[PDB]
């Protein structure tokens, strides 16, 4: 039972890694959006923070 | 499984909206992130049943 | 003609009240503009109003 | 006729202020649109305005 | 009469711009309607506009 559970845990971790990487990419895109808006003049410093 | 179906349909709707052109790319990235999170959740639930 | 004059004066008073509130809002936004706590778009819109 | 001329000049000034703020918004949105950070619908709406 | 003609032409240009943006929006909605991703009420409203 321990071997089976430990084998499944690795696949779960791989899927979690992929999901978190995509979330990081989306967050970076949002930050770039806020920075571009702030530089243009449509945003405040609080938004980029 | 039901949640995965709903989230995939929402992501497809967002992609169609972007392709026609109604939303920025940030919305598409957010939808893809949510879909990947749902895929990971489905994998976790399958392993829990096992 | 006195009635017409009274109507014109009332319309002028209404316009003056609108201008007063707009000027107050602009003056309030101007102080916040100094410390980058309000986006330039909102200040431009208030100035136009 | 002087009073009528002054009224016409005031109307022209109001229209010019509206056009100025619309042009500023259009320029900012065109600056943002170049690399897909705002929707094309917003840009079209600003252009129409 | 030249001034009146110019004013009428300006009004026509304003109406044409409004019609153009409405047509663009309704075309995009019609493009999206094929896969059942927008409620028919929204498309009917856009067509009426």
């Amino acid at each position: 039972q321990t071997v089976r559970s430990s084998f499944n845990n690795i696949n779960a971790s791989i899927s979690s890694i992929n999901a978190y990487k995509q979330a990081v990419v989306s967050a970076q895109s949002s930050l770039d959006a806020m920075e571009a808006g702030y530089s243009v003049g449509t945003r405040t410093i609080v938004d980029v923070l | 499984q039901a949640q995965k179906e709903a989230i995939y349909r929402q992501l497809d709707q967002t992609t169609q909206r972007f392709n026609v052109g109604l939303v920025a790319i940030t919305d598409v990235q957010n939808a893809r992130a949510q879909y990947d999170t749902v895929l990971a959740n489905e994998v976790t639930a399958r392993n829990n049943l096992d | 003609y006195q009635a017409t004059y009274d109507s014109a004066k009332g319309d002028l008073a209404k316009a003056q009240a609108a201008a007063n509130i707009a000027q107050l809002t602009v003056n309030r936004y101007q102080k916040l503009l100094g410390t980058q706590y309000i986006s330039k778009q909102e200040y431009d819109q208030a100035l136009a109003d």
